[PDB]
């Protein structure tokens, strides 16, 4: 447990990762079209980050159309998550500043 | 350990208040509201609850 | 042991006893007269496992699943993993200006397999 | 693994959804469901996790003890009249109202519905 | 301070003392009541609180006069950075900005505030 | 980031250095260094994490306050004798009167050096 405690997500790097992302692709992506772009190696908690994103930046994000993205595990064993439908853009995300 | 206490005092030129402090900042889990913060953690005790007691026998007395 | 013998590393076993007996409690308290299950079996607790290593919260989420309680764990985005490897929804809640807001997210399992192509 | 989840709403209620309205700093219409195999709330600090679940011990609790888990057991931090006009933060000392939200006339909506082999009660 | 001028030798001035000593049993009986803490400790007579000001405009823009009104982080947030500001006071020699014993240990320092602001405390 | 960290041990006594000498569950000598742009102390819960940071207190204060991590608000479980002892009260299992490591004739030495500017205090 402490070894995998020691490595976990360094959201400072998901950070860069994906500003990059949406400045090389300059359009509103979804949070699913993000996930199979960017392969998260820790399921949600990148996913919550990518939210903390859209609504840290004013970008609404709506719950009622569901988008989903199927992802495996270290292990293996696949999982679908029922993600919602987001707007993440390049422009105002590098507008916020980040901690 | 009072002699090399106040040696430890002369040469980083900070009272004892300074060190008492440093031991209660690895107590700083439990917190709460700022009153207890300030009254728990930093301005040590210096209360008088044990003179009351010596004035209350003398006026017994 | 009679007596708790030891913990698992500094109240290991302690906090995990300490849980147990609370979670019991609870469930009997929730559990209408001459019942087995609790008819209210939800339980909201802030702040899920802040002073609780990754060993023991594993064991108070599988403590509170055995005694039929659906428990909802508050954390600010910390101990992800158990919470994901124990659940299946998150409430998303941020706070922009002075107004907050909520994002609800789920994920399941799908029934495939452990993994294809590979040992089984 | 996933036999022994199925146990809920088939023996007593889960709750699965909750309904805020004007609720401390949850201005508009907000909802919330709850997962069946157990629910997460996270988020970065200063957000709703303790006013949601604060409203939801409203619903229950007849004497609630607001913001329990950062109070450590100890005098309630806050009450139905804070939540209810979404007071944000002490709010200065000139007075000023903006801390406060719902300062006029204004009304607050706070639902939780709980399942039980397909039953509901709200 | 009335009795003491009065010449009935010392006996108003011997009532009103037995009086005032009376009070000072009856609190260190009770050493622990809120009352007793107050009249006897030096740092219970008089309150705390925290301000947040504009570097550039001396207006308090958030004064936390006690006001407990918040979140485990914030709380955890406002306590670890006074405790370092008393720290960084107290290590520092009278006249000096820069302390000349400049470790201080932390132990589980943080615990209920996100990432996010631990680095801040950082 | 980086042009910040070399302040640190220049105009203060900076902690570069800790040996421990069969204290508490520290059998035999061992060493630990300390970093100049600090350092984080970490391991499964109670290996030696708190004994550490007790013994610097002792070297530091005078009635230091032992596991004020988990014992705070009431007396610490913890004294010097114990840790020169070594006792194991909380490690149990076959416990043969609290597991005294070293009951008979011993010798505990704790030393702990500050450096500034190539000028070091031990
Ligand atoms: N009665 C209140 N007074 C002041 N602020 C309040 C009150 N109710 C809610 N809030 C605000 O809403 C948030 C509630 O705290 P919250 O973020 O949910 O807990 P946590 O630290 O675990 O994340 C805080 O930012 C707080 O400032
Ligand atoms: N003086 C002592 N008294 C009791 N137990 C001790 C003592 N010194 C070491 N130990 C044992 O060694 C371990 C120390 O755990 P420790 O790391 O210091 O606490 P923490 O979890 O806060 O980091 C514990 O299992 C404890 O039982």
């Amino acid at each position: 447990d402490f070894w995998d405690a020691f490595n976990g997500l360094d959201r400072e790097v998901l950070i860069q990762q994906t500003l990059q992302l949406l400045a090389k692709e300059n359009r509103p992506v979804g949070l699913a079209e993000l996930a199979e772009l960017l392969p998260p190696a820790h399921d949600l908690e990148t996913f919550a980050v990518w939210i903390g994103m859209a609504r840290e930046a004013g970008i609404e994000v709506i719950d009622s159309q569901r988008e989903f993205a199927e992802l495996s595990d270290g292990e293996g064993r696949r999982w679908r998550f029922n993600l919602p439908t987001t707007g993440l853009e390049s422009q105002a995300l590098m507008d916020i500043d980040w901690e | 350990k009072k002699q090399y206490l106040a040696r430890l005092r002369d040469f980083f030129e900070v009272g004892e208040n300074a060190f008492t402090l440093l031991n209660r900042a690895a107590g700083l889990k439990q917190l709460n509201s700022i009153d207890e913060i300030f009254r728990e953690l930093v301005l040590d005790d210096h209360s008088a609850f044990d003179r009351a007691a010596e004035v209350a026998n003398s006026f017994d007395g | 042991e009679s007596r708790t013998g030891s913990q698992g590393g500094s109240g290991g076993e302690k906090e995990i006893i300490a849980s147990y007996v609370l979670t019991a409690s609870l469930s009997y308290a929730l559990c209408p007269a001459g019942s087995r299950y609790p008819l209210f079996g939800t339980i909201i607790l802030d702040e899920a496992f802040s002073r609780s290593s990754h060993a023991v919260a594993g064991r108070i989420i599988a403590a509170l699943r055995e005694f039929g309680l659906h428990a909802v764990f508050i954390t600010p985005n910390k101990e992800m993993r158990l919470l994901r490897d124990h659940t299946r929804s998150a409430i998303v809640v941020h706070r922009r200006g002075q107004n907050s807001n909520m994002a609800s997210l789920s994920w399941e399992e799908l029934e495939r397999h452990y993994q294809r192509r590979g040992n089984a | 693994m996933n036999q022994v989840s199925g146990l809920a709403g088939k023996e007593s209620f889960i709750l699965t959804r909750i309904e805020l309205f004007n609720w401390g700093g949850f201005h508009g219409l907000h909802q919330a469901a709850i997962h069946q195999d157990g629910t997460a709330v996270i988020g970065p600090t200063g957000s709703g996790k303790t006013t949601l679940v604060d409203a939801l011990m409203t619903l229950l609790c007849a004497n609630p003890r607001y913001n329990l888990a950062s109070t450590g057991g100890h005098e309630s931090d806050r009450d139905l009249i804070s939540y209810v006009r979404g007071v944000s933060g002490p709010g200065d000392g000139g007075e000023g109202q903006s801390h406060i939200a719902r300062p006029g006339k204004t009304v607050t909506g706070i639902a939780a519905t709980l399942e039980r082999e397909g039953k509901q009660v709200r | 301070n009335a009795a003491r001028f009065v010449d009935d030798n010392g006996e108003s001035h011997y009532k009103a003392l037995q009086v005032l000593v009376a009070q000072l049993r009856d609190a260190c009986e009770r050493n622990r009541t809120l009352g007793a803490k107050a009249l006897l400790d030096p740092r219970f007579r008089l309150e705390f609180a925290v301000s947040v000001m504009d570097r550039q405009s001396g207006n308090v823009i958030e004064s936390r006069t006690g006001s407990q009104g918040g979140s485990g982080g914030e709380k955890e947030i406002i306590a670890s950075y006074v405790l370092t500001a008393s720290l960084s006071y107290a290590l520092c020699p009278a006249g000096s900005r820069y302390p000349l014993f400049g470790t201080i240990i932390l132990d589980e320092a943080f615990s209920r505030s996100s990432h996010a602001v631990a680095g801040r405390i950082i």
